RNA sequence: ACCUGGUCUUGACAUCCACGGAAGUUUUCAGAGAUGAGAAUGUGCCUUCGGGAACCGUGAGACAGGUGCUGCAUGGCUGUCGUCAGCUCGUGUUGUGAAAUGUUGGGUUAAGUCCCGCAACGAGCGCAACCCUUAUCCUUUGUUGCCAGCGGUCCGGCCGGGAACUCAAAGGAGACUGCCAGUGAUAAACUGGAGGAAGGUGGGGAUGACGUCAAGUCAUCAUGGCCCUUACGACCAGGGCUACACACGUGCUACAAUGGCGCAUACAAAGAGAAGCGACCUCGCGAGAGCAAGCGGACCUCAUAAAGUGCGUCGUAGUCCGGAUUGGAGUCUGCAACUCGACUCCAUGAAGUCGGAAUCGCUAGUAAUCGUGGAUCAGAAUGCCACGGUGAAUACGUUCCCGGGCCUU
């Protein structure tokens, strides 16, 4: 993964976004494309709205999710068997 | 290929070179071992806020007669279609058919 | 019987230059033991076969250099410089060294690789369908 | 089946390089890149020319083109002026000083550039290609080649079904390597679509 | 003492390049060196021939680039100078060091 | 081959003992091209096999060849009808070639420790007319002795 | 080049006309970006200082644009029978004619190769040769390459030297059934022998006849025709091309003792390198990091070859075989490793104990086995192309299987 002495990434634009949204009471889902944002202690309790190729899948960020990227929860394909 | 995708590469070709040097010490700042932890944090920040189209990395090497995204050659700058073609027509100094 | 004779021996990538003077038997490789340069028994026979057939070990002093190839390779290399270097010093040897089949120089190399082949004639499997 | 190039096979042997300079490889696709233009430009401009080869050189920064034509005149104009603008856009092309030699093609009948372009132009203006290639190869052995091949492919006389047909006189030897060979290719566009034609010329063993 | 370094992708020309260059040196006082005959780059290349599909057929080509190195030892004034104006035949690459 | 333009290779011998005898059984056992350890292997083999009997190594060699050689083979022969197995005899070259391979094949099939090991007591075996190969001649001559009414064609 | 969503319409890429403007640099906001709204800084260069003439923006309209369809409209390029020894023409002659002859026949050859015969006489494309490379020798040159005789020496061609040798690369010689014997139709030719590094096409490569499959490619390119034009054109972000009950092809690694593991220790060839190869030293178990020589290279770096050999151990076990899978922790490239990179460390330790019917490659430095390099390329090979090391078995023969050549029916 990246390196240690790069430190986690975030899109700004994303880190802008969480930033206005965590002073304030605003609890409405933050749409966004940037799967490739690593979750930071700083906006569990909000939902994201996270694309996934055709729609935003609106995860709710919680303590066990930092460390992880968006589209970890956000997945891409979809599958339900073969003839089933 | 298509005007459309010759004009893409151009592109991110001036691009790159505009943004060269504003680039690279921007990643001397974030590879610097004795930088600090919030100066490293702003450089990574800025990086970003560049255009993609400015990195070196989103350049395709392409035919400089067709535009041919696969098959090319570094030594002559074209595909390998284009270069058997040179050849053949004696277009290209030295270069003649090897047998060993 | 008075100054040094020389020769020069090639087998494989292998280039073997030899010295060769009246001495006693005393055989230097690389500035090396001929046991301690060849530690396998087959290059040791291979070098010295012309002079077991010869009946000249212990007559001759040997000064050796090789470079390029493999065990192999060296030690025949060094068998066709010995033999050359032992034509030179008597001409009368060359008869017996033909006979032998040590005068001849060994062409055998390496088949190139070729377009479409996994090696010099090795085809991919082939199937009909 | 197919075969080989007849002067890419030769270039080493009995035929010369069209270019003749050196480079490393950090300005060998640069080189490469500018013979192009500058080829394309000169062939373009000089279409009526009669330009057989052109041959490009770089001394020591500066760019030698020699033209080899059959109307040498109608190249360089009166006292020098169209060589002289030629020279001009040149060296703006290539980015250094230009010099440009004409070289005279006597003969232009033995010349398989100019055989193949004079088809073309027949067949472009709708001359039977059958008269067209006859044509060719009769002028050819009348000048005195050891052989010729003459080979016309596509829609012939505007046909739904494209064919290739052939002629040729003497012998043209293409599997001696040492055979002065002259070979070259030109394409007509009909209104029925692309018509290709190759030429052959054997001018003797070296 | 001074280095000239000759390179060709044809061995005539280094050749002709390399007489007349040592015909100079030696007719301006200056004693030479060599010629000596670096050993040759054989670049490779190899290239599918059908524009599309039929991978196993290919054509092989190759780039011979030849080198001669050239010494003048106790090069006098008369010599120096007699030798940029040469102005050796196109496709020979030389370049001159101060050794 | 059709052109009938094969000749033959000299064989060197090997190092111990100069008998291209012994050297064609090293070429025999050796895999990969790894001729040094086949020599190894054959040596501690006949070290072993010289020291269980009273004679030399190339002399219990050769009895084990002696034991192990066939005479005559069966081979396949198509005629207008049915393709028979005429009974051939074999010559000196493929009959010691028969039963180097015999032998070293059944030393590989033994499961003892060691090749060297497994080849010893193949050896031993062989020179007393027992175990594999020599039951491989035994099962060949029968096929010849049944097949010997077809010794004809 | 595909999908979802957000956007543009003379337009991302050209020419022409009108107008405004140097082009450019430095920042702010919104968006997620495309983009829009701004905010400052410069305003240069010929100039008869009438104008321009680069480069931008806007305005229309002739047009641009299409990896859209037709490879059954095409050029060019390629596969294939097949590197098989064939395929033809002129004139003459035969036949009412399609056609035949030549090109068939006796021999011989790898060869329609050659000789002899012959209503054929000649010629062309193919065969062979001319080309590259490899095996031997000679001459020239001798650095960055070499060290035989010398002199020193820190024992390192290290230094003074030497031009002998290996070698580097230019020019030559050499192999031609040339010589001998036998056979053969007083022939072609074959069999054997001498000399030689090489003997009969010395080995390998390049080289692909007339044609065949309406074979492949309109997505390298070009092109006839057809089709779209506020859209099948153009820009952007995210996703997909990496899916997964299954089936097939091509490979890699194994199932072990001719082996695994540990220590020690030899012997290659070929190649690449400047936004590159990157030494030494230090740090880290390691992938790597910091500092920093040298090298556009016979000089420096990549870069320790591995198999091999010596010693020790394992002792036939699903094991000290095998290394798939998974958890945790990291490194590097790159705006960015979730989908979806490579590599490292610790742990985990699957199937697999030689594989049914069937089926593939290989005749010698080959197969097998062992490492090394290169193109592509920021990163990303078990593929591809190339290089050496070790190094076999077997070929009695042409009845049978597959493909092919010649004559005849
Ligand atoms: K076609
Ligand atoms: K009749
Ligand atoms: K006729
Ligand atoms: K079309
Ligand atoms: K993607
Ligand atoms: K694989
Ligand atoms: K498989
Ligand atoms: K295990
Ligand atoms: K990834
Ligand atoms: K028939
Ligand atoms: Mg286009
Ligand atoms: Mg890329
Ligand atoms: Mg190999
Ligand atoms: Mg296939
Ligand atoms: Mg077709
Ligand atoms: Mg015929
Ligand atoms: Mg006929
Ligand atoms: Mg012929
Ligand atoms: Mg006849
Ligand atoms: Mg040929
Ligand atoms: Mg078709
Ligand atoms: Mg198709
Ligand atoms: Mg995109
Ligand atoms: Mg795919
Ligand atoms: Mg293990
Ligand atoms: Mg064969
Ligand atoms: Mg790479
Ligand atoms: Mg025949």
């Amino acid at each position: 993964p990246r390196s240690l002495k790069k430190g986690p990434f975030i899109d700004l634009h994303l880190l802008k976004k969480v930033e206005k949204a965590v002073e304030s009471g605003d609890k409405k889902p933050l749409r966004t494309w940037s799967r490739r944002s690593t979750i930071f202690p700083n906006m569990i309790g909000l939902t994201i709205a996270v694309h996934n190729g055709r729609q935003h899948v609106p995860v709710f960020v919680t303590d066990e999710m930092v460390g992880h990227k968006l589209g970890e929860f956000a997945p891409t394909r979809t599958y339900r068997g073969h003839a089933a | 290929a298509k005007q459309s995708m010759k004009a893409r590469e151009v592109k991110r070709v001036a691009l790159a070179d505009k943004y060269f040097a504003k680039r690279a010490e921007l990643k001397a700042i974030i590879s610097d071992v004795n930088a600090s932890d919030e100066d490293r944090w702003n450089a990574v920040l800025k990086l970003q806020t560049l255009p993609r189209d400015s990195s070196p990395s989103r350049q395709r090497n392409r035919c400089r007669q067709t535009g041919r995204p696969h098959g090319f050659l570094r030594k002559f700058g074209l595909s390998r279609i284009k270069v058997r073609e040179a050849a053949m027509r004696g277009e290209i100094p030295g270069l003649k058919k090897a047998s060993w | 019987a008075e100054n040094q004779y020389y020769g020069t021996g090639r087998r494989k990538s292998s280039a073997a230059r030899v010295f060769i003077k009246p001495g006693n038997g005393k055989i230097v490789i690389n500035q090396r033991s001929l046991e301690q340069y060849f530690g396998r028994e087959t290059a040791r026979m291979v070098v010295r076969q012309p002079l077991e057939l010869v009946d000249m070990v212990e007559k001759l002093d040997l000064y050796i250099t090789v470079k390029g190839g493999g065990i192999s390779g060296q030690a025949g290399a060094i068998r066709h410089g010995i033999t050359r270097a032992l034509m030179e010093y008597d001409e009368s040897l060359r008869s017996e060294l033909r006979k032998a089949g040590f005068v001849t120089r060994d062409a055998r190399q390496v088949e190139r690789k070729k377009v479409g082949l996994r090696k010099a004639r090795r085809r991919p499997q082939f199937s009909k369908r | 089946g197919q075969k080989v190039h007849p002067n890419g096979i030769r270039l080493g042997i009995v035929k010369p390089w069209n270019s003749t300079w050196f480079a490393n490889t950090k300005e060998f696709a640069d080189n490469l890149d500018s013979d192009f233009k500058v080829r394309q430009y000169l062939t373009k401009e000089l279409a009526k020319a009669s330009v057989s080869r052109i041959v490009i050189e770089r001394p020591a920064k500066s760019i030698r083109v020699t033209i080899h034509t059959a109307r040498p005149g109608i190249v360089i104009g009166k006292k020098g002026e169209d060589v002289e603008k030629l020279r001009k856009v040149v060296a703006d092309i290539a980015g250094v000083p230009a010099q440009i030699n004409i070289a005279e093609v006597r003969k232009p009948e033995l010349d398989a550039k100019l055989v193949a372009d004079s088809i073309t132009s027949q067949l472009e203006r709708r001359v039977m290609f059958r008269r067209a290639m006859k044509r060719a190869v009769q002028n050819a052995m009348r000048l005195g080649a050891k052989g010729i091949k003459v080979e016309v492919s596509g829609r012939l006389g505007g046909a739904e079904i494209a064919r290739t047909e052939w002629y040729r006189e003497g012998r043209v030897p293409l599997h001696t390597l040492r055979a002065d060979i002259d070979y070259n290719t030109s394409e007509a566009h009909t209104t029925y679509g692309v018509i290709g034609v190759k030429v052959w010329i054997f001018k003797g063993e070296i | 003492r001074i280095r000239i370094r000759l390179k060709a992708f044809d061995h005539r020309l280094i050749d002709q390049a390399t007489a007349e260059i040592v015909e100079t040196a030696k007719r301006t006082g200056a004693q030479v060196r060599g010629p000596i005959p670096l050993p040759t780059r054989k670049e490779r290349f190899t290239v599918l021939i059908s524009p599309h599909v039929n991978k196993d057929a290919r054509d092989q080509y190759e780039i011979r680039t030849h080198l001669r190195l050239v010494d003048i030892v106790e090069p006098t004034e008369k010599t120096v100078d007699a030798l940029m104006r040469l102005d050796l035949a196109a496709g020979v690459d030389v370049q001159i060091s101060l050794g | 081959p059709r052109r009938r333009v094969i000749g033959q290779r000299k064989i060197l011998p090997d190092p111990k003992f100069g008998s291209e005898l012994l050297a064609k059984f090293v070429n025999i056992l050796m895999v990969d091209g790894k001729k040094s350890t086949a020599e190894s292997i054959v040596y501690s083999a006949l070290e072993t096999l010289a020291q269980r009997s009273g004679k030399s190594e190339l002399e219990a060699f050769e009895v084990a060849l002696e034991n192990v050689r066939p005479t005559v083979e069966v081979k396949s022969r198509r005629v207008g009808g049915s393709t028979y197995q005429v009974p051939v005899e074999v010559r000196p070259v493929r009959r010691n070639a028969l039963a180097m391979r015999w032998i070293v094949e059944a030393a590989r099939k033994r499961g003892d420790k060691s090749m060297a090991l497994r080849l010893a007591n193949e050896l031993s075996d062989a020179a007393e007319n027992k175990g594999t190969a020599v039951k491989k001649r035994e099962d060949v001559h029968r096929m010849a002795e049944a097949n010997k009414a077809f010794a004809h064609y």
